């Protein structure tokens, strides 16, 4: 198609903070009461997310 | 219509984890985000004296 | 006797080695002792006596 929409508002990108948005698993591995510590593809915290 | 979706973008940093009894991650602390996060991720603890 | 999630499968210790495991053919919680109990001591008195 080539229809454009209807109300397409040209908005600029804001900006919002992720807060502790973004703590996943790093594997598929088990822990038990451990202060564990990794470097990996993160979240950043308190970054401008769209 | 009323719809919200937040976009995040990945980058390879560092966190401190805390796991519980039953294995989840409690809670989540960043690195190199001041010098207080470089301080508890260099002690292995987020509870510094 | 820990929570295993599903695609949770390997328990680490605090020396970040192999704990507790989970069969891949048959779900199953598991614990793992090693093996290789300590070493050999030797009494004896004096070889004269
Ligand atoms: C987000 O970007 C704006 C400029 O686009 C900047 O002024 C602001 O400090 C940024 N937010 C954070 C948390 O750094
Ligand atoms: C673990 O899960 C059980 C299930 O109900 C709950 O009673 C217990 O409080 C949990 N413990 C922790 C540390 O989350």
């Amino acid at each position: 198609q080539c229809v454009n929409l209807t109300t397409r508002t040209q908005l600029p990108p804001a900006y919002t903070n992720s807060f502790t948005r973004g703590v996943y698993y790093p594997d598929k591995v088990f822990r038990s009461s451990v202060l564990h510590s990794t470097q990996d593809l993160f979240l950043p915290f308190f970054s401008n997310v769209t | 219509g009323a719809a919200a979706y937040y976009v995040g973008y990945l980058q390879p940093r560092t966190f401190l984890l805390k796991y519980n009894e039953n294995g989840t991650i409690t809670d989540a602390v960043d690195c190199a985000l001041d010098p207080l996060s470089e301080t508890k991720c260099t002690l292995k603890s987020f509870t510094v004296e | 006797n820990k929570k295993f999630l599903p695609f949770q499968q390997f328990g680490r210790d605090i020396a970040d080695t192999t704990d507790a495991v989970r069969d891949p053919q048959t779900l199953e919680i598991l614990d793992i002792t090693p093996c290789s109990f300590g070493g050999v001591s030797v009494i004896t008195p004096g070889t004269n006596t």
